[PDB]
Protein backbone atom coordinates (compact mmCIF):
# COMPACT_ATOMS: atom_id res chain seq x y z
CA UNK A 1 0.00 0.00 0.00
CA UNK A 2 2.15 2.68 -1.22
CA UNK A 3 -0.21 4.68 -3.36
CA UNK A 4 -2.32 5.55 0.34
CA UNK A 5 0.43 8.69 0.40
CA UNK A 6 -0.77 9.43 -3.59
CA UNK A 7 -4.25 8.70 -2.41
CA UNK A 8 -4.54 11.25 -0.09
CA UNK A 9 -3.46 13.23 -2.73
CA UNK A 10 -5.47 12.18 -5.06
CA UNK A 11 -8.10 13.60 -3.11
CA UNK A 12 -7.35 16.25 -0.54
CA UNK A 13 -10.72 17.39 -1.60
CA UNK A 14 -13.22 15.30 0.39
CA UNK A 15 -14.17 17.08 4.14
CA UNK A 16 -12.52 14.90 5.84
CA UNK A 17 -9.85 13.57 3.79
CA UNK A 18 -7.68 12.28 6.20
CA UNK A 19 -10.71 11.12 8.06
CA UNK A 20 -11.76 9.24 4.77
CA UNK A 21 -8.06 7.72 4.35
CA UNK A 22 -8.33 6.48 7.45
CA UNK A 23 -11.67 4.93 6.55
CA UNK A 24 -10.40 3.38 3.77
CA UNK A 25 -6.96 2.11 5.23
CA UNK A 26 -8.95 0.85 7.93
CA UNK A 27 -11.50 -1.56 5.77
CA UNK A 28 -8.36 -2.56 3.46
CA UNK A 29 -7.05 -2.83 6.91
CA UNK A 30 -9.68 -5.03 7.60
CA UNK A 31 -10.04 -7.02 4.75
CA UNK A 32 -6.77 -6.73 3.11
CA UNK A 33 -8.53 -7.74 -0.18
CA UNK A 34 -10.23 -4.61 -1.25
CA UNK A 35 -8.40 -1.16 -2.76
CA UNK A 36 -8.94 1.44 -2.50
CA UNK A 37 -9.55 2.99 -6.70
CA UNK A 38 -9.89 6.90 -8.15
CA UNK A 39 -12.23 7.77 -10.85
CA UNK A 40 -12.74 11.18 -12.39
CA UNK A 41 -16.40 12.24 -13.98
CA UNK A 42 -17.85 15.72 -14.22
CA UNK A 43 -20.97 16.66 -11.44
CA UNK A 44 -20.80 20.06 -11.04
CA UNK A 45 -23.37 21.20 -13.98
CA UNK A 46 -21.05 18.79 -15.85
CA UNK A 47 -17.88 19.55 -14.51
CA UNK A 48 -15.16 17.31 -14.14
CA UNK A 49 -14.52 16.07 -10.14
CA UNK A 50 -12.32 13.78 -8.38
CA UNK A 51 -14.68 10.64 -6.75
CA UNK A 52 -13.19 7.83 -4.79
CA UNK A 53 -14.72 3.68 -4.88
CA UNK A 54 -14.08 1.09 -3.39
CA UNK A 55 -13.17 -2.34 -5.26
CA UNK A 56 -11.74 -5.91 -4.71
CA UNK A 57 -12.69 -9.83 -3.84
CA UNK A 58 -14.11 -9.56 -0.34
CA UNK A 59 -12.99 -13.34 1.18
CA UNK A 60 -16.68 -14.41 1.55
CA UNK A 61 -16.74 -17.34 4.05
CA UNK A 62 -18.86 -20.46 3.84
CA UNK A 63 -20.38 -23.29 5.14
CA UNK A 64 -16.82 -24.65 5.04
CA UNK A 65 -14.91 -22.10 3.08
CA UNK A 66 -14.23 -19.03 2.00
CA UNK A 67 -14.23 -17.44 -1.64
CA UNK A 68 -13.70 -14.41 -3.32
CA UNK A 69 -16.69 -11.59 -4.07
CA UNK A 70 -15.97 -8.63 -6.33
CA UNK A 71 -17.52 -5.33 -5.33
CA UNK A 72 -17.46 -2.03 -6.02
CA UNK A 73 -19.15 1.20 -4.50
CA UNK A 74 -18.36 5.00 -4.91
CA UNK A 75 -17.39 7.00 -1.48
CA UNK A 76 -19.12 10.21 -1.46
CA UNK A 77 -17.78 12.96 0.05
CA UNK A 78 -19.11 12.40 3.58
CA UNK A 79 -23.45 12.90 3.15
CA UNK A 80 -25.94 11.88 4.06
CA UNK A 81 -23.82 9.76 5.99
CA UNK A 82 -22.76 6.68 4.03
CA UNK A 83 -22.52 6.09 -0.10
CA UNK A 84 -25.96 4.34 -1.37
CA UNK A 85 -24.20 3.61 -4.09
CA UNK A 86 -23.02 -0.61 -3.62
CA UNK A 87 -23.16 -2.64 -6.24
CA UNK A 88 -21.45 -5.68 -6.95
CA UNK A 89 -19.16 -5.89 -10.08
CA UNK A 90 -19.04 -9.48 -11.27
CA UNK A 91 -17.19 -10.58 -13.93
CA UNK A 92 -18.25 -12.34 -17.03
CA UNK A 93 -17.54 -16.08 -16.09
CA UNK A 94 -19.97 -15.64 -13.40
CA UNK A 95 -23.97 -15.73 -13.05
CA UNK A 96 -25.36 -12.81 -11.52
CA UNK A 97 -28.22 -14.61 -9.04
CA UNK A 98 -31.77 -12.28 -8.97
CA UNK A 99 -33.11 -11.81 -5.30
CA UNK A 100 -34.54 -9.02 -2.94
CA UNK A 101 -30.43 -7.77 -3.16
CA UNK A 102 -29.60 -8.17 -5.85
CA UNK A 103 -32.12 -7.65 -9.68
CA UNK A 104 -29.47 -8.50 -12.49
CA UNK A 105 -27.15 -5.63 -12.68
CA UNK A 106 -25.69 -6.97 -9.27
CA UNK A 107 -27.08 -3.61 -7.41
CA UNK A 108 -27.72 -3.99 -4.35
CA UNK A 109 -31.28 -2.92 -3.10
CA UNK A 110 -33.03 -1.96 -0.38
CA UNK A 111 -33.01 1.26 1.29
CA UNK A 112 -29.98 0.47 3.72
CA UNK A 113 -29.02 4.11 3.89
CA UNK A 114 -32.63 4.64 4.74
CA UNK A 115 -32.94 1.44 7.17
CA UNK A 116 -29.88 1.51 9.55
CA UNK A 117 -28.55 5.08 9.62
CA UNK A 118 -27.98 4.41 13.39
CA UNK A 119 -25.83 5.37 11.99
CA UNK A 120 -23.74 3.96 13.99
CA UNK A 121 -22.23 1.25 11.47
CA UNK A 122 -19.02 2.62 9.70
CA UNK A 123 -17.85 2.39 6.02
CA UNK A 124 -16.55 -1.12 7.36
CA UNK A 125 -19.90 -2.23 8.80
CA UNK A 126 -21.29 -1.19 5.72
CA UNK A 127 -19.54 -3.23 3.92
CA UNK A 128 -19.87 -5.82 6.45
CA UNK A 129 -23.60 -6.25 6.26
CA UNK A 130 -23.29 -6.52 2.39
CA UNK A 131 -21.04 -9.64 2.99
CA UNK A 132 -23.21 -10.92 5.63
CA UNK A 133 -25.51 -10.97 3.22
CA UNK A 134 -23.31 -11.89 0.11
CA UNK A 135 -22.21 -14.57 2.65
CA UNK A 136 -25.30 -16.41 3.42
CA UNK A 137 -27.10 -16.46 -0.09
CA UNK A 138 -24.81 -16.14 -3.22
CA UNK A 139 -24.62 -13.04 -4.82
CA UNK A 140 -23.65 -13.94 -7.99
CA UNK A 141 -21.79 -18.25 -7.51
CA UNK A 142 -20.01 -19.43 -10.40
CA UNK A 143 -19.85 -22.50 -11.97
CA UNK A 144 -18.11 -25.45 -12.17
CA UNK B 1 -7.24 -13.04 -5.90
CA UNK B 2 -9.37 -13.93 -8.52
CA UNK B 3 -13.04 -13.06 -7.87
CA UNK B 4 -15.00 -16.44 -9.39
CA UNK B 5 -17.46 -16.21 -6.74
CA UNK B 6 -18.80 -19.10 -4.43
CA UNK B 7 -20.99 -22.09 -6.21
CA UNK B 8 -24.23 -23.16 -4.88
CA UNK B 9 -24.61 -26.21 -3.42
Amino acid sequence: AVSESQLKKMVSKYKYRDLTVRETVNVITLYKDLKPVLDSYVFNDGSSRELMNLTGTIPVPYRGNTYNIPICLWLLDTYPYNPPICFVKPTSSMTIKTGKHVDANGKIYLPYLHEWKHPQSDLLGLIQVMIVVFGDEPPVFSRP
Amino acid sequence: PEPTAPPEE
